[PDB]
Order: C-alpha cells, then sequence, then structure tokens
C-alpha cells in the first residue's frame, strides 16, 4: 500500500483542478488584444526609436 | 578614445585585465585531459578510480602521470533522465567504461530475467552510437577476470549467450566476450574501441589509460593539420 | 666573344633554344599556378571560418606562392626576345628581388609546416602544439622579415647593361666572384632538405612503433608526407646539380676562355623553371588534397 | 489491487469531466477573433553588440532590472557580468563546479546565482565592504541537478530541479521553506509571475504547472504538447504564459480559460526549442531554437515576422530588458549577441 | 576590518628625500587604485599622485612632477611613495586612499590616517565662497560649491564628490556623482546640482556634523579640491 497514498492524493488534486472555474475563450482573446493595444506606442521592438533616444546606437 | 572620461577609461583598464585573467586561465584548463567515467554502480568503477589514484551530484578525481594533468568526471549519482545533460560532456578527450565480467551469471534485482550483462551491454550501445559522442574514443575495462575464471568451470558462458558455441576456455570465453562488447559501435571508423583485462594490476591500468589518451591526441592533432 | 664585364668578368649567352622551350612550360605553369593559389586564397579567406595555428602558415605559404606567379608574365617578354628587356631599369631589379624572395619564402613555408607536422606528431603533449593565433602571426611577420632582409640588397644593383644592343637582367650569370646570391641558392637548398628529411622519417618512423599503420587515414598521411619530399628534391635538386657543376668548371678551366659554359648556361636556365612549376604542384598537395577543406 | 483501479477510474472520469468544460468553456479561437487587427510589419533587428571572453558553450544569461547589466554562465567555469553599453566586463566570477546550468541576477542587483550538476544553488554577494566576490550561501536539498533558479528577493529564491520537485528557500537560513512535488519528470524551466505571487514549471512529462507561492499546492495542470517542455514564460499582462518544447512548436495558454490558445509551428521547422520570451507589449515571441537562429513570432496572428541569425551553433538562451529596448542572446559559439 | 595604516614621515632637511610607505588589511589590496592626498596645516585638500590597479597607470600633481615617485607592492600589500627634493611648502599631512573603478562603484570610499612630514625652514577651479555657516542642532544648512567648467559629460555623469573632515579625523565621502549617498552616510544628507552649480543639503542637524566640508571634480585627471566650508555650533 505505498503508492495507493499518492493515488489518493493525485485523486484528491484532480478534484481540486475539477472545481476551478472557467471563463470563455473570447474573453481571454478580447483581454490580450486590448493589452496589446493599450501599451503598442511602449514597445520599442515593433516601433523603432530614434538613434536620438537609442541607447545602443 | 579622447570621448571618454577618467572612470572610463578606469573600467576600460579593469576590462582589460579582467581579459588577460581569462585568457590565463583559459590556457591553463586547456592544457589538461578530461575523461568520463561510466559503467554499472559495482561494475568496478571504484576500483579504476582507486587504481588510478595512487555527497551526490558529480564527483571528479585528479592524477597526474608522466607530467600530465588527468580529471575523471563520475556520473554515477545523478539518476535523472540521462539525454538531458550528457550533452555538457561532448568534448571530452575518451570515455572510459566499466564492466564486471563475473556478472554474466547474476541478474538485476528489479528483473530476475534481466541480466546485468545484457544491462550493461544495452548501456554501452546507448552511449556509443550516440549523436554528441560520435568522434570520441572509448577505453573498455573488463575488472572481475579472476572470479571469471573461478566462474567460468561451474556456470557455463551458455547461461548469457544462448547462441555461445565455443569452449569453456579461459581466454577463449574472454574473446567472446570482448568480440560481442566491440560490435555495438556502428562506427568503425570515426570511433575506435581499446579493450583491457585488469583484476589487480599496479599502473598498468594508469599506462594503458595514458597510451589510449596519446593515440587519440596525436589523431586529434592531425586533424588541426588537415592532413587527416 | 663571349666574354662581357658586367662589373667583373663574366661569360653572356645568347641562346635560340630558350625562345623555344622556355614560353610554353612557363605559361602553363603560369595559368596553373595562377588559377590553383587563387581559388586557394579565395577559399581561406571567405569559406574558412576558424584560423588555426597551421592554416596560418599555410596560407602564408599560399600568399607567397601567388606572389612569386603573378609577377612571371615580365619575364616571358625577357625569354621570348633571346635576352631583351624593354621594360625599364626599375621594373627588373624590383622583380629580382621578387622572385629571390619569394622563392625562399615559399621555401621556408615548407620547412616551417614540415617542423609543425613533427612537433605534432613526434611530440603529442607540447606547448607548440597549442598556441594561439596571436604567436603564429607574429612568427609569420618574423620570417617575413628574415626572408626581405635576405633578398633587400638585389634593389641596388648595375641593371639593364648593354652587351651587344640588348639589355641583361639577369642576377644568375657565369661570373668569378662568388656572389653572395648563389651562396644563398644553396644554402636554401641544403639546411631544408636535411631539416625536411629528418622531420619526415622520425613522423614515419613513430607512427609505426606506434602501430597506428592499421588505420587507413594514417597510411594516407603517410604518402602524402612522402609526396613533400618527393616534391622538394625533384623541384629543387637539378639546379643545384648544374650550380656545382658550373662551379668547378669556373675553378677548373678558370673564366679566361668562354664558349666552354654555352651547354650548362642552357641546361640551367632550362631547368630553372623547375623551381617555378613547385610552386603550381604544391597547392594541390598541401590545399586540395585534405580531408578537410 | 481493487481500490487502486477504482481511484484510477475515478481519475478517469474526473479528466473525462476537465476536458468536457473545457470544450464547453472553448466558444470560439483567439486566431478567429485577431484577424481583423493589422499585422506587425517585417521585424529587421540588427546586432548592435557581441560579447567575448567565454572560452566554452554558454548556457545561460539574466538581465538586470536596470536594463543595462547582465550576467552570463559558461562550462568554462566563469562567471561574468556584463556592460552591455561598453561592452566593459564589471565582474568575473570563478565556480566552483563548472558545469553550470543557470543563472539569475537579483532584482536589488546585490546578489548573483548559479548552479548545476553540482545540485548546489550558489548565491554571491556582488556588494561587499572588499573588492571581491565571495560567496554568500550554499542550498543543498536537491537530488538532482538544478535547471532553473529564480529570485523572489533578497531573502527568497526559487528553484528546479532534474529530482521532479521545485522548491522555495530562505537564504538567511539556507533551509526549504515550501517543497512542490506534483510533477512526474525532470523540471526544465520556470517564469515568476510579474506580482511573484505564482509561478509556472515546464517538466519533461509535456505538462506545465500553475504553483502558489504560499499555499505551496498545484493550481491548474496544462497539457497538449508531445514532447519535454523547454522553455516558460508570462504574458506581461500575468495572464497568459508560452512554453516551448523539443517538438519544434510553441503554444499559448491562458490562466483562467485553463486551455492553450493559439500554436507557433511551420512545417520548415523540426529542430526544439531551447527558450523563449516575449516583448514589453507581449505582442512579438521570440523563441530560441536549434537551427542556429531565433525566430519572431506575432503573438496574436501566429505568423511569423522575423529571423534573428548570425550565430554559429545552437541558440540555448534569450532575454528581453525590461524596458524593452534590447535583445540579448547566448550561444554554444561562446558568444553573446545584443539585437534592436 | 578594512584598514590603512601609513608609516615614515618626521622631520626632513631642505633638499633631503625620505620615502613614505602604507600597509593595507582586510580587503583586496590588487583590485584597488590608490592614491596620495596632501594636508597643509592650515588649507585644504590637495591631490598628489595616483596609481591605477597594475600599475599601468601613473599620473602626478605639476607640483610634485619629477621630484616624486609612487609604486606599489601586491604580494606585501604596501603602497609607496619616494620624494626627493624637499621643500619647505612640502610639509603636510599626507593620506592614503584607495579607490575602484567600475560601473556603479563608489571611489575615494575610504581614507588613511595620515603621517605628518616636517621639513626645517588648463585645471578645473573649484570654489566654495561661503567660509563659515554657524548652525544650530535641528536646522536645514545648505552648503553650495561651484565650478569653473562644466562637470557634466556626454555619458550623463556629473562627477563630483563630498567629502567630509571631523576635527580630528580623516575625510569621510558622503556623495559621489552628485547624487549617490555613500554607504555609511545617513539619509539626512541630500545632493543636487547641474553641470556647474551644486549644493549638498543637511536636514535634521545633529551634533556630529561638524567639521569642514569639501568638494571635489573627478571630470579631468589634475584633481582638484574646493576650499573647505566649516561649520561651527
Ligand atoms: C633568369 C632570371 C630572370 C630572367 C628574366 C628576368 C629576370 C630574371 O630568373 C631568376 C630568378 O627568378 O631567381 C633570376 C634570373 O636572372
Amino acid at each position: 500500500t505505498a503508492s495507493i497514498a499518492q493515488a489518493r492524493k493525485l485523486v484528491e488534486q484532480l478534484k481540486m483542478e475539477a472545481n476551478i472555474d472557467r471563463i470563455k475563450v473570447s474573453k481571454a482573446a478580447a483581454d490580450l488584444m486590448a493589452y496589446c493595444e493599450a501599451h503598442a506606442k511602449e514597445d520599442p521592438l515593433l516601433t523603432p526609436v530614434p538613434a536620438s533616444e537609442n541607447p545602443f546606437r | 578614445g579622447c570621448t571618454l572620461s577618467a572612470e572610463d577609461k578606469a573600467a576600460v583598464e579593469r576590462s582589460k585585465m579582467i581579459d588577460r585573467n581569462l585568457r590565463e586561465d583559459g590556457e591553463k584548463a586547456a592544457r589538461e585531459v578530461k575523461l568520463l567515467l561510466l559503467g554499472a554502480g559495482e561494475s568496478g568503477k571504484n576500483t579504476i578510480v582507486k587504481q588510478m589514484k595512487i555527497t551526490t551530484g558529480i564527483v571528479e578525481t585528479h592524477f597526474t602521470f608522466k607530467d600530465l594533468h588527468f580529471k575523471m568526471f563520475d556520473v554515477g549519482a545523478q539518476r535523472s533522465e540521462r539525454k538531458k545533460w550528457i550533452h555538457c560532456f561532448e568534448g571530452v578527450t575518451a570515455i572510459i567504461f566499466c564492466v564486471a565480467l563475473s556478472d554474466y551469471d547474476l541478474v538485476l534485482a528489479e528483473d530476475e530475467e534481466m541480466n546485468r550483462m545484457h544491462a550493461s551491454m544495452k548501456l554501452f550501445d546507448s552511449i556509443c552510437n550516440n549523436k554528441w559522442f560520435t568522434d570520441t574514443s572509448i577505453i573498455l575495462f573488463l575488472n572481475k577476470k579472476d572470479l571469471f575464471e573461478e566462474k567460468i568451470k561451474k556456470s557455463p558462458l551458455t547461461i548469457c549467450y544462448p547462441e555461445y558455441a565455443g569452449s569453456n576456455t579461459y581466454e577463449e570465453a574472454a574473446a567472446y566476450i570482448q568480440c560481442q562488447f566491440e560490435d555495438l559501435n556502428k562506427r568503425k571508423d570515426t570511433k575506435e574501441i581499446y579493450t583491457h583485462f585488469t583484476c589487480s594490476t599496479d599502473t598498468k591500468n594508469v599506462q594503458f589509460v595514458f597510451d589510449a589518451v596519446t593515440d587519440v591526441i596525436i589523431k586529434n592533432n592531425l586533424k588541426d593539420c588537415g592532413l587527416f | 666573344h663571349f666574354l662581357e664585364i658586367d662589373k667583373k668578368n663574366c661569360c653572356v649567352f645568347r641562346d635560340d633554344f630558350i625562345v623555344k622551350v622556355l614560353p610554353p612550360v612557363l605559361g602553363l605553369e603560369f595559368i596553373f599556378g595562377l588559377l590553383g593559389n587563387g581559388l586557394a586564397l579565395w577559399i581561406f579567406c571567405f569559406h574558412l571560418k576558424s584560423w588555426k595555428s597551421s592554416r596560418i602558415f599555410l596560407f602564408n605559404l599560399a600568399v607567397a606562392d601567388f606572389l612569386l606567379i603573378i609577377c612571371l608574365p615580365f619575364l616571358m617578354d625577357n625569354y621570348v626576345r633571346r635576352w631583351d628587356w624593354k621594360f625599364g631599369d626599375i621594373p627588373c631589379r624590383l622583380m629580382l628581388f621578387m622572385l629571390a624572395m619569394n622563392r625562399q619564402g615559399s621555401i621556408i613555408f615548407l620547412t616551417v609546416v614540415a617542423v609543425d607536422r613533427y612537433f605534432r606528431v613526434v611530440h603529442p603533449h607540447h606547448a607548440l602544439n597549442k598556441i594561439s593565433n596571436r604567436t603564429a602571426a607574429i612568427i609569420s611577420c618574423l620570417l617575413w622579415g628574415i626572408t626581405i632582409g635576405l633578398t633587400v640588397h638585389l634593389l641596388k644593383k648595375k641593371m639593364p647593361i648593354q652587351n651587344g644592343g640588348a639589355n641583361l637582367c639577369s642576377s644568375f650569370s657565369i661570373c668569378h666572384t662568388f656572389q653572395w646570391h648563389e651562396a644563398m641558392f644553396l644554402l636554401e637548398f641544403f639546411l631544408p632538405l636535411g631539416i625536411i628529411l629528418f622531420c619526415s622519417a622520425r613522423i614515419i618512423w613513430s607512427l609505426r612503433q606506434r602501430q597506428m599503420d592499421r588505420h587507413a587515414k594514417i597510411k594516407r598521411a603517410i604518402t602524402f608526407i612522402m609526396v613533400v619530399a618527393i616534391v622538394f628534391v625533384i623541384c629543387f635538386l637539378p639546379s643545384v646539380v648544374v650550380r656545382i657543376r658550373i662551379f668547378w668548371l669556373l675553378h677548373t678551366s678558370g673564366t679566361q676562355n668562354c664558349e666552354v659554359y654555352r651547354s650548362v648556361d642552357l641546361a640551367f636556365f632550362i631547368t630553372l623553371s623547375f623551381t617555378y612549376m613547385n610552386s603550381m604542384l604544391d597547392p594541390v598537395v598541401y590545399y586540395f588534397s585534405s580531408p578537410s577543406f | 489491487q481493487s481500490e487502486l483501479d477504482q481511484l484510477r477510474q475515478e481519475a478517469e472520469q474526473l479528466k473525462n469531466q476537465i476536458r468536457d468544460a473545457r470544450k464547453a468553456c472553448a466558444d470560439a479561437t483567439l486566431s478567429q477573433i485577431t484577424n481583423n487587427i493589422d499585422p506587425v510589419g517585417r521585424i529587421q533587428m540588427r546586432t548592435r553588440r557581441t560579447l567575448r571572453g567565454h572560452l566554452a558553450k554558454i548556457y545561460a544569461m539574466h538581465w538586470g532590472t536596470d536594463s543595462r547589466l547582465l550576467v552570463s554562465a559558461s562550462q568554462d567555469g566563469k562567471l561574468i557580468i556584463w556592460d552591455s553599453y561598453t561592452t566593459n566586463k564589471v565582474h568575473a566570477i570563478p565556480l566552483r563546479s563548472s558545469w553550470v546550468m543557470t543563472c539569475a541576477y537579483a532584482p536589488s542587483g546585490n546578489y548573483v546565482a548559479c548552479g548545476g550538476l553540482d545540485n548546489i544553488c550558489s548565491i554571491y554577494n556582488l556588494k561587499t565592504r572588499e573588492g571581491n566576490v565571495r560567496v554568500s550561501r550554499e542550498l543543498a536539498g536537491h537530488t538532482g541537478y538544478l535547471s532553473c533558479c529564480r529570485f523572489l528577493d533578497d531573502n527568497q529564491i526559487v528553484t528546479s530541479s532534474g529530482d521532479t520537485t521545485c522548491a522555495l528557500w530562505d537564504i538567511e537560513t539556507g533551509q526549504q521553506t515550501t517543497t512542490f512535488t506534483g510533477h512526474t519528470g525532470d523540471v526544465m524551466s520556470l517564469s515568476l509571475a510579474p506580482d511573484t505571487r505564482l509561478f509556472v514549471s515546464g517538466a519533461c512529462d509535456a505538462s506545465a504547472k500553475l504553483w502558489d507561492v504560499r499555499e505551496g499546492m498545484c493550481r491548474q495542470t496544462f497539457t497538449g504538447h508531445e514532447s519535454d517542455i523547454n522553455a516558460i514564460c508570462f504574458f506581461p499582462n500575468g495572464n497568459a504564459f508560452a512554453t516551448g518544447s523539443d517538438d519544434a512548436t510553441c503554444r499559448l495558454f491562458d490562466l483562467r480559460a485553463d486551455q492553450e490558445l493559439m500554436t507557433y509551428s511551420h512545417d520548415n521547422i523540426i529542430c526544439g526549442i531551447t527558450s523563449v520570451s516575449f516583448s514589453k507589449s507581449g505582442r512579438l515571441l521570440l523563441a530560441g531554437y536549434d537551427d542556429f537562429n531565433c525566430n519572431v513570432w506575432d503573438a496574436l496572428k501566429a505568423d511569423r515576422a522575423g529571423v534573428l541569425a548570425g550565430h554559429d551553433n545552437r541558440v540555448s538562451c534569450l532575454g528581453v530588458t525590461d524596458d524593452g529596448m534590447a535583445v540579448a542572446t547566448g550561444s554554444w559559439d561562446s558568444f553573446l549577441k545584443i539585437w534592436n | 576590518m578594512v584598514q590603512l595604516v601609513e608609516s615614515g614621515g618626521g622631520l626632513v632637511q631642505p633638499g633631503g628625500s625620505r620615502k613614505l610607505s602604507c600597509s593595507a588589511s582586510g580587503f583586496a589590496f590588487s583590485s584597488f587604485g590608490m592614491h596620495w592626498v596632501r594636508q597643509a596645516p592650515e588649507k585644504g585638500l590637495e591631490w598628489v599622485a595616483y596609481i591605477s590597479s597594475g600599475s599601468g597607470t601613473i599620473y602626478y600633481a605639476d607640483t610634485v612632477k619629477g621630484r616624486f615617485t609612487i609604486s606599489r607592492d601586491d604580494p606585501k600589500n604596501t603602497l609607496f611613495l619616494q620624494m626627493t627634493s624637499l621643500r619647505s611648502e612640502d610639509t603636510a599631512m599626507y593620506y592614503c586612499v584607495r579607490s575602484i573603478y567600475y560601473y556603479g562603484s563608489s571611489p575615494f570610499d575610504f581614507w588613511g590616517q595620515g603621517t605628518t612630514l616636517t621639513v626645517s625652514s588648463s585645471d578645473i577651479v573649484m570654489t566654495q565662497a561661503t567660509s563659515s555657516v554657524p548652525v544650530t542642532p535641528g536646522e536645514s544648512v545648505s552648503i553650495s560649491c561651484r565650478s569653473s567648467k562644466s562637470l557634466l559629460h556626454s555619458n550623463g555623469n556629473t562627477y563630483l564628490y563630498w567629502f567630509l573632515q571631523r576635527p580630528g579625523q580623516s575625510p569621510q565621502l558622503l556623495i559621489y556623482r552628485m547624487s549617490n549617498l555613500a554607504s555609511g552616510v545617513p539619509d539626512r544628507f541630500s545632493g543636487s546640482g547641474s553641470g556647474t552649480a551644486f549644493t549638498l543639503t543637511i536636514s535634521r542637524l545633529e551634533a556630529e556634523d561638524v567639521g569642514v566640508y569639501y568638494c571635489m571634480q573627478h571630470l579631468e585627471y589634475p584633481l582638484t579640491f574646493g576650499a573647505g566650508t566649516k561649520l561651527e555650533l
């Protein structure tokens, strides 16, 4: 009965991830799109900066 | 040039000194021979280490012989997956493999059907025909040979090898074992295998290792010129 | 009748066989050497990734051979017109310095390669076998300086001197004053031959005593080591033999009577193209005929 | 052997209902919504700096929070701290064990960490009243090689190991505060959330798990990969993370939806991913590969938007500064490059 | 503990020679550059000479060029200063200072306890116009220093240093690069400035802040000190 304890622990863990709530995929997609849009101007990689303010000029 | 302040120039000088120290350490490291030690736990790795040198993780052993510095690395303590860290030892001079000759009749504790000799053969096949050691020579050691002589009479060699058809002569059995092990490698042109029979030899093991390492180093030196 | 005084008594000959024999073989040597050396050069400068201590010496050999080859379309016009130099005065001494420098540089860079292979085979554990690329460069610079210093005195000499309506551009004439150039000619062959022979014999002796002969690549290395010595001897022996014959004739008969050197002069000038052919032959022995390239 | 079979069947039905709930909550696909947005242009990043001095393969690097200093670890037994603006070397730390696999830089900048096949995480104090860097602490709990380590603060660090476990350490006492034991394979990488309350780990069992730092329990489990997971990183928001594995694909997972969102693969890419990272806004996904080059992906449209080439060997690590100004890559060819 | 101990000095006849030595302990001597700083019996600090780590770089003041030589013995952790043709104006307290240079380091952080030398019988100008500011505990006091040349550099660093010398004590570093506090300095000190005009602000004044405050520039090799500003209770 060495592995019965770990099997029961696995069953208990699966019961814990069973009751976790879920939301729609569309809402998460919208949230990621909104985050990407809001900080678009603050990304120096997809919007290259002038050599005046580039530390690696 | 002249566009740097005083502290910038001092930092540059510090960087140059660090570079010099790094180059010196690199040269000192490059003057030394790296060896990887493999085999079963009871196959005779410990006695080989003791002969050369006359808690968990990686065990390093350093010994010198005829002005050459060796350092062996033992990876027997790592029970994790071998493919995730075996690429770290790419570039070692040679691999030292230890096999116990008296294992032909014993079997593993986990599986009674799985005998120790076939497990050693499987490990040797996996290590030799590996994508990372395609150009690394292997030094093979067969350790328990007096016990092999004692046990070859009572227990016939046919137990481990059903297709064995030779006599119970000791040297014939040893030759059969060596031929069986030496036939696992599929390169046969980029890799060479050096096999030796040691039970309690004094300084013969170190001399054999030194000769094999010199032979590998000669062929590595012939790679730089290009005529090899 | 054939006597001449460039700075001392010196027989000088104009022959017809030279115009027949030298232009064709020299043109073939020029084209083949140019092709091989240039190809190896732009493979070295572009296709290679990491430079080691031996490829630096090999590249120096390549550049020396290329420099020697590129500077001999001009002595084709000195051979087709018997002995006639219409290119001026500076373009004579300047190219004499070129040739006498590049030949010695090539010989030195074969000797360096031979010594390097000797040290890597016979003494596998040695500090020379592991040297950074910064020491090979300084050794190369020092060797180039040595050859330039030994050749530099060819730039100050009395060139195009009229003899019979033509001007002469030749540092190899049958004189009797023991010019240092002939001593350099003998010395650049004697010692390097001994060094190469010793470093070659020891390599095969060690490779046979240590029993690597069963390996195929060891046999290939052995034969490509023998090829180097064979090429060197067949390319540099006849010129020295004929020069020794000429010196012996000068010592015995004397320089008072010319016309006895008619055959030996032609033989020396015909065989002197073997040195040029060596620069054509060695790029494929050293560069192309290797497992890695 | 009866109750074990019943428990296994119960677990099978539990997984079945989890799958059914995930299918029910998958109304649309992130690719379906995103198609209307304008795509990013071709990304043309050029090398700006090259850092030399390592004499062996580079295995790990980590940026500092100031976005100027960075530390790199190599098999030559040295730990080097670089000034990326001037390419100056600030420190060179000789390690007791040269078989290093990971390195981390403390957010405060006072400490650096490293570890590897010795099963020991070492902490070095960079600011001493003397002029040298000396060992501050050594952690010796794990029974396998250390694959990753990340500082929570000056006194807390979390490590992953080859003994299928992750642990949270107290540096002052050198003791294991918490242990995480959900995985069934070698844990290869971990990533810390921006708020430093959760972290994710990827293991060789082709699964990722979300851990609670305080409760010491596994919150969620993520599947979908087919081979060992080698790299992991949170989305900058903190509600998503990306994984790279040996099956030559990258995937994005949502914490709230408990399922995959996008797959980043190409038919002509057959080598495994070694490292992965996000840009400051999360729009670009940078991944290092075994085929000697890094690929820049559009994280919202799963279309390749650029390539970083210039390494002669395998790209083993990469990271983006906290201000998003530069990207650094380390490779087995013993060179570090800064891209912009 | 970090310790710098100087030895030598005494009474020297004019035109004579004498060697001073400083022994270091408690820190990695070979990783630091070293300076010699001078202190007239009533005047302010005056830089003399500097030697870098590895002895690669050596600099001297104009007034001591040729007469003085500086050397270090790394295995013995000792610094040397050999003086020849001594003059009557060479009488001063000779301090030994350690400095390390890398990104984010603090140069001039530790000063030794100098030894008295007695003999019988272009450059950036740093100005501290105020020479005495009488103060009371609990009051906020500002000390200002101005430079002839701008200390701001193209890399964004302003090379200004603030020092404090308590009565009967070696100078102590407070502010480096115009804004950064030293490790042991309390938070009540603050530094600010822009290129040419600089100030040091002390808030919640204590009784341990009585002394002379010096400003130093580290932009150009002839390092110069401003005349100190004394605070009296
Ligand atoms: C016969 C000769 C020559 C011939 C034509 C023009 C110049 C030089 O070639 C050699 C030489 O390369 O060493 C020396 C010469 O006198």
